[PDB]
């Protein structure tokens, strides 16, 4: 039926609604006279996969709603046709890794194609990486730690990739709670970044120490989210105020409160985690008294620290053989 | 009572019934025990000195002698009745872990 | 940085020491 | 563990002191006295031992 | 054009020619003005090579017939004429080495290969009646083009390397270091050429040709590998060792004199003990550039990984020479930071802090501080560094058993055989505990970490990676390993992590999310 071309050359007609029609009309096809068809199932779910990321981040500034509403049906078509077929799609986000990783050889930066982000968000849709070991969503955990702390985050659009990286990151681990320390240091690293503008903390050697944004800040209190547009993040982050770094600055800082209360208060050295972010936070709320979001995360950092416990450790106590 | 040697002390002989030495980082210190109390500092090495003895009575213009090895090749020999000053020195192939006399 | 030459001062210091 | 034999006869160890498990780094017997044996070791801790 | 070229070459290598001779002779100053007008406006022709091929084989019959070798009577104008012609072609040969607006793989990569082979020839053919090989004066001017020859960026490639100059980088490929004696004539005349004044004040400054000449491990003073010989009869070139470094040992201070750029300064860095100092006849006089190198406390940003990169050099000169670097350990105390576990040289750095750490002479307070340091800087960290910090954390703590205290202290520890009040004096004391260890202290001695206690490994024992994790539960697991080998944990990267979970041992399937995220999907959908 589609073999990661052929798909292109069939469904190269319509613009957004017609391609989930004739993705199920090629299921149609397949499925109800299978008597031989495995082979043909297989590779339309690895085309359906690869059609998705060579479609994700084409051109977005013409219909965005009939794109999110496609994308979002041929999501569920996916999940929904590929709970029975795991052992050939696997094998395709398998290689998908192998090769953005070669993507990432050579280019410092630039080979991160906008699509990669959805790919994780669509393997964090089709299965919860709850548990230790997993074929392929720890490579994909790997990849995106050292998307985290392997490339330099001096550009904006670079800046929001890793935000949107850390919330992939925190619906990974939404269920199964695990420390990544990478996202400690990129919160250490962007948090400090944006008020760099260096004489008063010395130890994070940022990329781009001269940017940041300044003390004559609107304090308005509607200001923008995510932003799930990344193709506009493109376009944002070199037509760029400061507005849309102060919605990535709120962004990053209300994922640091989520990871705060969802993580680090189950780690025995959360008190050794939180003394430079408090730093930092305590020269955001004495450099502006303006957002009270950090006014809000020192206390209750500080309700956490003190009334925890951190009294030393026993871990050698072992039962006696007999 | 306690004897503040700042470095990380390696030996302490002692010299007189009254008179202690001990060395440890580039130097050794003596100390009146009597009055517990530093009154003499050589540091006349490059590294630590490992390891101190001393010799009495013996046929020698030097009534005393306090040799001294010290890490870095050296094994030097202190007169204790001037002011614990250096008087000889031996230069070995590597570093000295530890001396004595008969 | 350097800009002198590379001489040998460390090894007379701790000659003379 | 400090083992004291008789010098110059290799063949007989007098007895084996059994002192604290860490290393013991320096033994030497009393100089006025000749019946006991101060071993300091790697447990922050000398002993005197009555042999 | 080609057509009178292989015409003049068939007259010239025909019998005998004289007026032909001198046509086809100063046809060559010609072609070289011909190439030098069309250098970076054709940049196409092979005519010019062509030219450059036929006049060194035309100058090649005519220094093995009539050479300015000697003279009996009345041959007074043969001689200068057939030296002129000659002289006149290496110049050219110069001239197009020294001439080309970048990697035009003709012009100056094969006027090298016709100098070259001039000189190899040109051995012999003179009046000297013995075992000379003197190439000397052509040789010099040999390497005045070849450091005269400046490309556009190619010299000090500023991301790492030397110096990407084509024909140089082809020089020390099959022109440096196939043999024993032009490289060792080479250095002679390099520490006779940085001696008149106006070639010294030019020679300091291209020094990324230098290293790439130098920087290969296959050098005639260094017994790993030796070579073998293409030139007649060398006159004792081989010989003075002594001479071959001591002339290495002073072109190489002397260069290291001039205009340090930070690239080529961390490449002579990483180079400096497992290259260079074993050809130096008194490596002593490093030792000033090394430690300054060490203690380098500078402005700039990137000026804070050449410590560890003048560790390895510095510390092999004083386990040769034992000299010493005062406040040894309060300086390797201070030079591990945040920055070095997401360095580039890590691997580098452990397997000598693994020699550094081993001695027998350091105290308890001394490895407390060194691991809680290290484990408060591991908990920002990669993995490439988690898998190199928690063995060493094992093999420091096996070393010295008083530092496990930090990972189990048994003040705290509630057994069902209590006192009532023993219960409640633990309670009191663990509601009263603060640790007291400061990361802001500079002295290992002072720092209290063994006073303190070692969190970051518990808390590390939740890690995203299976295999860091199984690893750091080592430190929940008893100690009946006795070491670990670093230098098989030491470079794990990310790269060589991911290779190794494509390929792993065995191949579950994988499984799906009974989740049902419908519509929103993150919490960004």
């Amino acid at each position: 039926r589609t073999h990661d071309a052929l798909l292109d050359q069939v469904k190269k007609l319509d613009l957004d609604d017609h391609p989930k029609i004739v993705k199920n009309i090629i299921k149609a096809y397949q499925p109800k006279l299978a008597e031989g068809n495995k082979e043909k199932l297989g590779k339309f779910t690895a085309v359906l996969l690869r059609h998705i990321i060579f479609l994700s981040n084409q051109n977005y500034l013409k219909n965005v709603q009939s794109f999110k509403r496609t994308q979002n049906a041929l999501i569920s078509i996916l999940k929904s046709l590929s709970e029975k077929y795991n052992r050939e799609l696997s094998e395709e986000c398998r290689d998908y890794i192998n090769e953005m990783q070669a993507r990432y050889k050579k280019n410092h930066f630039d080979a991160l194609s906008n699509g990669d982000l959805v790919f994780f968000s669509i393997i964090g849709i089709l299965f919860s990486t709850s548990d230790q070991y997993h074929l392929v969503i720890t490579p994909a955990l790997i990849l995106m730690s050292q998307f985290l702390e392997q490339i330099k985050f001096n550009s904006l659009k670079r800046i929001a990739f890793g935000a949107v990286l850390v919330r992939i990151v925190s619906q990974y681990q939404r269920i199964s709670k695990r420390y990544i320390p990478e996202v400690v240091y990129f919160f250490q690293k962007i948090l400090l970044t944006f008020i760099v503008e260096p004489l008063d903390f010395e130890n994070i050697r940022l990329d781009s120490y001269e940017l940041g944004l300044p003390l004559d800040v609107d304090f308005t209190k509607k200001r923008s989210t995510i932003i799930p547009l990344h193709t506009l993040s493109t376009m944002d982050t070199e037509a760029h105020p400061v507005d849309q770094c102060v919605s990535v600055l709120l962004n990053v800082m209300e994922s640091l409160d989520a990871t705060i209360s969802t993580v680090w208060k189950s780690l025995p050295a959360f008190n050794e985690i939180i003394l430079p972010i408090q730093q930092l936070l305590s020269a955001y709320t004495s450099k502006y008294s303006d957002f009270e979001k950090p006014r809000n995360i020192l206390n209750k950092v500080e309700k956490l620290t003190k009334f925890t416990e951190h009294i030393p450790l026993a871990l050698q106590n072992h039962k006696p053989v007999s | 009572y306690s004897l503040n040697h700042d470095q990380p002390v390696e030996n302490v002989i002692a010299v007189s019934p009254t008179q202690i030495v001990s060395c440890g980082g580039n130097n050794f210190k003596v100390w009146d025990l009597t009055s517990n109390k530093k009154l003499y500092e050589r540091g006349n090495f490059n590294k630590a000195v490992t390891c101190l003895d001393y010799v009495e009575n013996f046929d020698s213009p030097m009534q005393s002698a306090l040799i001294a090895s010290s890490l870095d090749g050296h094994v030097k020999v202190f007169d204790p009745l001037d002011n614990f000053q250096v008087k000889f020195g031996w230069k070995f192939s590597g570093p000295v872990l530890s001396c004595a006399v008969s | 940085t350097a800009t002198t030459t590379g001489t040998v001062t460390v090894i007379l210091s701790q000659a003379l020491q | 563990l400090v083992s004291v034999y008789d010098s110059y006869n290799p063949r007989t160890i007098l007895l084996s002191i059994n002192a604290s498990t860490h290393p013991t780094h320096v033994t030497k017997f009393h100089t006025q006295d000749n019946k006991i044996l101060a071993t300091a070791s790697d447990d922050r801790v000398t002993r005197l031992w009555d042999i | 054009d080609i057509a009178k070229r292989l015409t003049a070459a068939g007259d010239r290598k025909q019998y005998n020619s004289i007026i032909k001779l001198i046509n086809e002779l100063v046809i060559p100053e010609n072609v070289t003005q011909l190439e030098e007008d069309e250098t970076e406006k054709n940049l196409r022709f092979l005519v010019m090579s062509l030219f450059q091929i036929f006049r060194k084989l035309f100058s090649r019959g005519d220094l093995t017939l009539p050479s300015s070798k000697k003279s009996t009577l009345e041959k007074e104008q043969f001689v200068n004429w057939c030296r002129k012609v000659y002289e006149a072609f290496k110049t050219k040969l110069l001239a197009i080495i020294s001439d080309i607006p970048f990697e035009t793989s003709l012009g100056l990569d094969s006027l090298d290969v016709y100098l070259q082979l001039a000189e190899l020839e040109s051995t012999h053919f003179a009046s000297e009646k013995g075992a000379p090989f003197f190439p000397n004066k052509t040789f010099r001017k040999l390497i005045i083009a070849l450091w005269s020859s400046n490309m556009g960026e190619i010299e000090d490639v500023k991301s790492s390397g030397a110096s990407e100059n084509l024909i140089i980088v082809e020089f020390t490929e099959k022109y440096y270091t196939k043999f024993a004696d032009i490289q060792y004539y080479f250095q002679s005349e390099f520490n006779q050429l940085l001696e008149d004044p106006a070639y010294q004040d030019l020679l300091l400054k291209n020094v990324g040709k230098w290293l790439a000449l130098v920087n290969h491990d296959k050098h005639c003073s260094s017994v790993d590998a030796d070579l073998e010989i293409f030139v007649p009869n060398p006159p004792q070139a081989i010989e003075n060792e002594s001479k071959f470094k001591s002339n290495f040992e002073k072109n190489w201070l002397s260069l290291l004199n001039g205009q340090l750029s930070l690239q080529q300064y961390k490449s002579i860095l990483l180079i400096l003990h497992k290259r260079i100092i074993p050809h130096f006849h008194t490596p002593t006089k490093l030792m000033d550039f090394l430690t300054d190198s060490y203690n380098l406390q500078s402005s700039n940003k990137n000026a804070g990984v050449v410590p560890i990169l003048a560790l390895n050099g510095l510390f092999e000169l004083m386990k040769r020479f034992n000299l010493e670097y005062p406040n040894f350990y309060m300086k390797l105390y201070q030079i591990i930071n945040p920055d070095l576990m997401h360095v580039k040289y890590r691997a580098r750095f452990f397997r000598l802090m693994d020699v550094f750490l081993s001695s027998t002479h350091l105290s308890a307070h001394l490895v407390a501080s060194f691991i809680k340091k290290l484990a408060r800087l591991t908990l920002e960290s990669p993995p490439s560094a988690i898998v190199t910090v928690i063995p060493f954390i094992y093999n420091l703590i096996r070393k010295h058993p008083n530092c496990m205290i930090m990972l189990h202290n048994p003040a705290f520890i509630s057994n069902p055989f209590q006192t009532p009040d023993q219960v409640a004096n633990l309670k009191t004391l663990k509601e009263n505990y603060v640790d007291p260890f400061d990361v802001h202290e500079s002295d290992p001695e002072l720092t209290h970490a063994l006073d303190s206690s070692l969190w970051e490994l518990a808390s590390l024992m939740e890690h995203y990676h299976p295999n860091v994790a199984t690893l750091a539960k080592i430190f929940a697991q008893p100690f009946k390993k006795l070491s670990y080998n670093m230098e098989d944990f030491l470079d794990w990267n990310y790269d060589s992590l991911l290779n190794a979970e494509s390929s792993r041992k065995l191949k579950t399937l994988p499984t799906l999310e009974f989740e049902a995220f419908t519509n929103v999907f993150d919490n960004e959908d």
